[PDB]
């Protein structure tokens, strides 16, 4: 199972690019498929989604300029990017979107450079191997258990840890747990390991507007 | 006799939207103004007809479709909309004649710790045609390998429960919805407004 993005590059404002996402192991035309981007040093921003039945939706920041589409015979997702702005600079990830069950499959991303609510606490955390670490995510309204958690190691795509606030994603180590219902949610790592130093994001599932992410908590050494 | 709107609007429980209920109303006097004048309904939107003219019209039959969805999804119960509800659960036609009535039902349909009885279809391959009803529960194949009735990776039960808790924000709270539609045939009219 993999998603392979391509089509990024270095361009000046006003230009156009087309991103492609070649899928294997999931069928693009049978899935919700989203584009999520991340500006350098910033958090995750949902960009667009295409439904299996054909409906498309866009973030306000890209409406009128970006178009998501697919080719079933090529099992490939596309993002046509016109009228590019400096602030569209980001790594663009292709994701398979399971809605209530989080975004479980992520590509490696393609880099686009254009050049001439959920609140997480803390924003930065220093810890040691073996520490018990907890990160909090607070919603602006009651959202029941509609929350997911992601881990993003430096240089890598995010990885789904938990969906439905407390359900451990298959294959994820048991030292990760999530709790909370309503407005306050916490991710706990029971015994922090060297590979666990990363940035963690919460996501409000089935949100309006779509794809609401917290700003991230960076867990660093010492 | 008066049309049995109370059976629809005041039912103890409503249907899940994927299995939306249709009630035929016939051979009775309908006073629509009593509905339209009610302070109970936060949505009362008619299409192809004006609410204040309904009491003057006679129909062959009237139909009431009813179900529960999230507050944020009520906007999908309208002509020309898209989203999980319009696409995969309950679809109105682009040029619709009828009325959409909705009200917040948090006091009835949420439960502390969650009411999970109300479901919606989350996974479907294509959009519904207008007024189509899909109550199938086949395991949904999201990849190239067939599921053969076994859930797992890329093999999803197609329905999902809403999580209705009383502390939900209004957009995540349950709303009860009644869609009135009207039928006119070369047949005797059986539902008229009051004399
Ligand atoms: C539902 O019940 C209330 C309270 O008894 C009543 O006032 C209202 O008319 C009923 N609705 C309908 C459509 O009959």
């Amino acid at each position: 199972v993999q998603l392979v993005e391509s089509g990024g590059g270095l361009i000046q404002p006003g230009g156009s690019l087309r991103l492609s996402c070649a899928a294997s192991g999931v069928t693009v035309s049978r899935n919700y498929m989203s584009w999520v981007r991340q500006a350098p040093g910033k958090g995750l921003e949902w960009v667009s989604i295409i439904y299996a039945g054909g409906s498309t939706f866009y973030a306000d920041s890209v409406k009128g300029r970006f178009t998501v589409s697919r080719d079933n015979s090529k099992n490939t997702l596309y993002l046509q990017m016109n009228s590019l702005r400096a602030e569209d600079t980001a790594v663009y990830y292709c994701v398979r979107d399971l809605q209530d069950y989080g975004m479980d499959v992520w590509g490696q991303g393609t880099t686009v450079t254009v050049s001439s609510q959920l609140t997480q606490s803390p924003s930065f955390l220093s810890a040691s191997v073996g520490d018990r670490v907890t990160i909090t995510c607070r919603a602006s309204q009651g959202i029941s258990s509609y929350l997911a958690w992601y881990q993003q190691k430096p240089g890598k795509a995010p990885k789904l840890l938990i969906y439905a606030a407390s359900t451990l994603q298959s294959g994820v180590p048991s030292r990760f747990s999530g709790r909370g219902s309503g407005t306050e949610f916490t991710l706990t790592i029971s015994s922090l390991q060297p590979e666990d130093f990363a940035t963690y994001y919460c996501q409000q599932l089935n949100s309006y507007p779509p794809g609401t992410f917290g700003q991230g908590t960076k867990v660093e050494i010492k | 006799n008066l049309c049995p709107f109370g059976e629809v609007f005041n039912a103890t429980r409503f249907a899940s939207v994927y299995a939306w209920n249709r009630k035929r109303i016939s051979n009775c006097v309908a006073d629509y103004s009593v509905l339209y004048n009610s302070a109970s309904f936060s949505t009362f939107k008619c299409y192809g007809v004006s609410p204040t003219k309904l009491n003057d019209l006679c129909f062959t039959n009237v139909y009431a479709d009813s179900f529960v969805i999230r507050g944020d999804e009520v906007r999908q119960i309208a002509p020309g909309q898209t989203g999980k509800i319009a696409d995969y659960n309950y679809k109105l036609p682009d040029d619709f004649t009828g009325c959409v009535i909705a009200w917040n039902s948090n006091n009835l349909d949420s439960k502390v710790g969650g009411n999970y009885n109300y479901l919606y279809r989350l996974f479907r391959k294509s959009n519904l045609k207008p007024f189509e009803r899909d109550i199938s529960t086949e395991i949904y194949q999201a990849g190239s390998t067939p599921c053969n009735g076994v859930e797992g990776f890329n093999c999803y039960f197609p329905l999902q429960s809403y999580g209705f808790q009383p502390t939900n924000g209004v957009g995540y709270q349950p709303y009860r919805v009644v869609v009135l539609s009207f039928e006119l045939l070369h047949a005797p009219a059986t539902v008229c407004g009051p004399d």
